[PDB]
RNA sequence: CGCGGGGUGGAGCAGCCUGGUAGCUCGUCGGGCUCAUAACCCGAAGAUCGUCGGUUCAAAUCCGGCCCCCGCAACCA
RNA sequence: GCCCGGAUAGCUCAGUCGGUAGAGCAGGGGAUUGAAAAUCCCCGUGUCCUUGGUUCGAUUCCGAGUCCGGGCAC
RNA sequence: UGAGCCUUGAUGUGUAGGAUAGGUGGGAGGCUUUGAAGUGUGGACGCCAGUCUGCAUGGAGCCGACCUUGAAAUACCACCCUUUAAUGUUUGAUGUUCUAACGUUGACCCGUAAUCCGGGUUGCGGACAGUGUCUGGUGGGUAGUUUGACUGGGGCGGUCUCCUCCUAAAGAGUAACGGAGGAGCACGAAGGUUGGCUAAUCCUGGUCGGACAUCAGGAGGUUAGUGCAAUGGCAUAAGCCAGCUUGACUGCGAGCGUGACGGCGCGAGCAGGUGCGAAAGCAGGUCAUAGUGAUCCGGUGGUUCUGAAUGGAAGGGCCAUC
C-alpha cells in the first residue's frame, strides 16, 4: 500500500541562518552555502546540475544550480541567508534572484570580487 | 518480551524472569513466577548450534514423557470413521471430518495435530509451515504422523510430544502444564533433552546445548545451565 | 604430468575399501562412470561408482 | 659459411599458433560541391597471398626445395 | 591438489534483505551545423552459470560442481 | 574513538488486510497505589501519517477468544535473525598534558692540582630516541660455490630419451654431427563378444554441384582401410556396421625369448567370480612395435602386522595409489 511522503532521513545539525557564495563566472557558476563562523554546508553548481557545452555560463543554468543548492540545505533547517557574490560572469544576479524565490530571505547581497591593487601580471591570451 | 504497563515493570523485576538457573529449581520457582491466573503451560526453546540454515535438517520426531501432557498435545482424530470406536472413547477432543476441515482453511486454531488415517488426509489437505505464534499442523517435518489415529492419541495421552528444527537452529516443543510437579516437568525435559541427543544431529554430536530455555505461557521463561540428568554432571 | 585427459577413482560400491584407478577424459564427457567390474574383497561382480569426489 | 625473421589491392601494414574466414589507412576510378583546381562528401573497383612441390576432404596459413629482402654470426693461437 | 573471491546490457559494475531486471559508455533512426567535432531525443539486454534447497513465493537467502582472478602449498 | 564480548531497549511500512506479517512453540486472555480508554501537547519516526510513547488529564478497557480478511493473524508470554541506541565491560587505536625511569657529545660545583670519569645540584628533552630478543623487506659491501658431456680441435650450431625403415654383411642387427620419418598421447567405445557385410578409381545413365554430393548399372579386385609414423600385417579379416556388455577381471603361473645389472617382453594352464553366444568357444585392453620416470621423501584410503612400563595413540610396516 505505502507510497512516500518524507524526501529525505531526518534532519541534521540545524543553525537557522547562513551565508550563500556564488562564484559567477565565464564559464560555469557555482553555489554554496556556509555557517556564519566558516563552514559549508553544501553546494550544487551549473555544471553539476547537467548543462553542459554553452549551457553551463547561462542566467537559465545559474538559477538550476540555486534550486538543487536549495534542496540540501533543507536537512539544516535553514530560512535566512545573506549572500556573497563573486566574480564577472552572467548568472551573477540571476542566482540571487533565485535565491529569494526559493522562499529564502536575503539580508545582503554583498559583492565581493576580488581586485587587485595593480598587482600580478595578467595571462596576455588572445595574442598577435 | 514482557510489557512497559506499570505493573508489568514491577511484575519482571520481582519474579526474577529470563536469565539462567539450575533444572530443579527453575521448574520450582517457574510454578511461583506465573502471570496467569490458571494453569500456564511449559514449553521449551532447545538451541542446536550447527544447520539452523535449513528447516529439514537437524533433529526431527517425537519422544516419549513419562507423564503425557494434559492441556497441550490436546488431540482430535480426523476421519468420517475409519475404525473410530477406540480413538474416538480415549478422551479426544473431537473426531470428524466438517469441523476442522473448516477451520483450518478459515485460519486460525487453538488445538496440536488431528490425527488422520490416509484416506482422510486426501479429501482435506494441509498448507503451509509459516505457522508464527499458532503451531497447528502435522506434517513429515514432525514426523510422528505415521500411521493410525488411536495408536498416536493413546501413546500422546500416556506420554508422546512431537519435536522440530524451527528455522532459528531453535527446537520448540511443549513439556507441559505449571500443573505439573517440578519433578512431572523436569522428567518430560529430561526425555526431551534426551531426545535431542538420541536421534543425533547430522553434522553435531550430541544434545549440543548452545542454549536450553523453558518459559511458561505468561509467567516468563528461565534458561537452563545444563543437560538435566540431575542437577550437575562432574 | 601426463596428457589434459586426467585420472580418476573408480570407488567400489560395496562398503570394502578397494578402488580402481582410470583416467577418463573430463572436457569431451564428464558423464560420471558407472560400470560393473570385480571386488576382491567381497569375491564377486560390483557396480563401481564415482570419479575421485565426495 | 651458419642461424632466425620477411616476400599481401598501385603504397605501407593485419590476419600466418590442424587450416575452410581478404581487414585498415593511402592511392585509383565514377558522381557531387566550386568560376575552376585543391580539399570535402558519397559510391565502387583492386590481392587466384614470391615460386614450385608435399601432407590434407580443405592450405596464404602447416611441411619441403629454390630465388629475393633484413637482423645476427663467420673466432681461438 | 585447499581457503578465498568473481562469472548478466557487447563491457565494468549494479537498483537485487526473497515478493521488484539498472546507472556510464557501445550500434541504428530523428532533430542542427563549412557533412564532422559536436547538443537533445526515443529502443537498446540477461530463465543473474549448471544443479540442489529453505518457502506462501526466493537467481541473490543456504548448498555441490566448471571456468577466471589472489594467497599458502612442492 | 574502532571492535569484541555482553547488560536493558527497538524498528522490519510486500500482494490482499482495519492495521501489524523478524523466524516460531506455548497460549483463550494481563487487573501494584486499578489496566482503564480517550481526546489533547511534545519526542523518536520511515518502501507516509504508520508504530512505540515520555505526560497533562482521566480512575468511565486494550482487545482475542471462530471478531473478520489473508498462505501465515494479530491480544499476551517465550525465541532470536537484522539493524541498534542507551549502557556495561575487557582490549586496541589516537592525541594532549605530566615526570619519575631513561638520554643529555647543556650549565655549574665537588672529588681536583685530572675536570677524562664518577658523584651532586640545576636546566632542557621524555616514556620518544636508545639498546636486547623475535620478524618482513633490502643487501655482490662481504663470503662459500656453481656454471654438462658429445664435438673429425674447441667455441658457435645441432643433439642427448623412446619407436619405424635403410646402412646391417639372406640367425643374433652392428658404428659414424651416415641416409629418411614419428612419438611425450588417444579410447568407457575406437575395449569384450555374437551376428552380418566388403575397397580405392574410372566409365555409362542420372532432377542444378555433368570437375567432385546422393542414385542405379558395369568394369575392376583392395590399387582401399588401419585413432596417429614407418615397417610387418590382415578377407577366417586385425576393415566396416548392428545387438547385448564391462574379462580395460582379483589371485597366481609351468615354460620361455630378451638384457651386464636395474628391468622389460611372452604365456598354456590352475583357483575365484563374470560377460557374450544355442553350443563349441571366446575374452586378463586396443593388429603389433612409440605414448616414459629408478630410488629417497612426503600425501590420501584400507589392513590388529607392529606400536620403546601395562592398555590405547601419534609413528612404523604391508596392500592400494598419488
Amino acid at each position: 500500500a505505502k507510497a512516500p511522503i518524507r524526501a529525505r532521513k531526518r534532519v541534521r545539525k540545524q543553525v537557522s541562518d547562513g551565508v550563500a557564495h556564488i562564484h559567477a563566472s565565464f564559464n560555469n557558476t557555482i553555489v554554496t552555502i556556509t555557517d556564519r563562523q566558516g563552514n559549508a554546508l553544501g553546494w550544487a553548481t551549473a555544471g553539476g546540475s547537467g548543462f553542459r557545452g554553452s549551457r553551463k555560463s547561462t542566467p537559465f543554468a545559474a538559477q538550476v544550480a540555486a534550486e538543487r543548492c536549495a534542496d540540501a540545505v533543507k536537512e539544516y533547517g535553514i530560512k535566512n541567508l545573506e549572500v556573497m557574490v563573486k566574480g564577472p560572469g552572467p548568472g551573477r544576479e540571476s542566482t540571487i534572484r533565485a535565491l529569494n524565490a526559493a522562499g529564502f530571505r536575503i539580508t545582503n547581497i554583498t559583492d565581493v570580487t576580488p581586485i587587485p591593487h595593480n598587482g600580478c601580471r595578467p595571462p596576455k591570451k588572445r595574442r598577435v | 518480551m514482557a510489557k512497559l504497563t506499570k505493573r508489568m515493570r514491577v511484575i519482571r523485576e520481582k519474579v526474577d524472569a529470563t536469565k539462567q538457573y539450575d533444572i530443579n529449581e527453575a521448574i520450582a520457582l517457574l510454578k511461583e513466577l506465573a502471570t496467569a491466573k490458571f494453569v500456564e503451560s511449559v514449553d521449551v526453546a532447545v538451541n542446536l548450534g550447527i544447520d539452523a540454515r535449513k528447516s529439514d535438517q537437524n533433529v526431527r520426531g517425537a519422544t516419549v514423557l513419562p507423564h503425557g501432557t494434559g492441556r497441550s498435545v490436546r488431540v482430535a482424530v480426523f476421519t468420517q470413521g475409519a475404525n473410530a470406536e477406540a480413538a474416538k472413547a480415549a478422551g479426544a477432543e473431537l473426531v470428524g471430518m466438517e469441523d476442522l476441515a473448516d477451520q483450518i482453511k478459515k485460519g486460525e486454531m487453538n488445538f496440536d495435530v488431528v490425527i488422520a488415517s490416509p484416506d482422510a488426509m486426501r479429501v482435506v489437505g494441509q498448507l503451509g509451515q509459516v505457522l508464527g505464534p499458532r503451531g497447528l499442523m502435522p506434517n513429515p517435518k514432525v514426523g510422528t504422523v505415521t500411521p493410525n489415529v488411536a495408536e498416536a492419541v493413546k501413546n500422546a495421552k500416556a506420554g508422546q510430544v512431537r519435536y522440530r528444527n524451527d528455522k532459528n537452529g531453535i527446537i520448540h516443543t511443549t513439556i507441559g502444564k505449571v500443573d505439573f510437579d517440578a519433578d512431572k516437568l523436569k522428567e518430560n525435559l529430561e526425555a526431551l533433552l534426551v531426545a535431542l541427543k538420541k536421534a543425533k544431529p547430522t553434522q553435531a554430536k550430541g544434545v549440543y546445548i548452545k542454549k536450553v530455555s523453558i518459559s511458561t505461557t505468561m509467567g516468563a521463561g528461565v534458561a537452563v545451565d545444563q543437560a538435566g540428568l540431575s542437577a550437575s554432571v562432574n | 604430468a601426463k596428457g589434459i585427459r586426467e585420472k580418476i577413482k573408480l570407488v567400489s560400491s560395496a562398503g570394502t575399501g578397494h578402488f580402481y584407478t582410470t583416467t577418463k577424459n573430463k572436457r569431451t564427457k564428464p558423464e560420471k562412470l558407472e560400470l560393473k567390474k570385480f571386488d576382491p574383497v567381497v569375491r564377486q561382480h560390483v557396480i563401481y561408482k564415482e570419479a575421485k569426489i565426495k
